[PDB]
């Protein structure tokens, strides 16, 4: 077939492995931050949950 | 003019109408965190499938 197969072809690949290399570093650096700083969607490691305090009155007044 | 209360009488959950102001902080409990970023938006195929190594989708 002509050149423009491989030509066109290569744009295609090329494009496609471009974005694929910006991706990559952008997650490298974004898990990084996100790790560090934590006030991220993932990354958030588990506490305590506050629904299991109980509010109701206790023995002694002062708590 | 003193009647004994009955059993239990005196163990009553009893209601006051005291005129100081409820305590807004009791436990004087400082400023409450901001909450993380809320999770939300729509849902995409992943760009360029895994992007891992030489695995296209």
């Amino acid at each position: 077939d002509g050149p423009e197969k491989n030509y066109e072809k290569t744009m295609a690949i090329l494009q496609i492995e471009a974005e694929k290399a910006e991706l990559r570093l952008k997650e490298l650096e974004v898990r990084r931050l996100m790790r560090a700083r934590g006030d991220g969607p993932w990354y958030q490691y588990p506490t305590i949950d506050k629904a299991l305090i109980d509010h109701s009155p206790k023995t002694t007044p002062d708590n | 003019g003193w009647v004994r209360p009955d059993l239990g009488e005196l163990s009553k959950v009893t209601k006051v109408k005291t005129d100081r102001p409820l305590p807004e902080n009791p436990y004087h409990s400082r400023a409450r965190p901001e909450p993380n970023p809320e999770a939300e938006g729509d849902l995409k195929p992943a760009k360029h499938g895994s992007r891992l190594f030489f695995w296209t989708m």
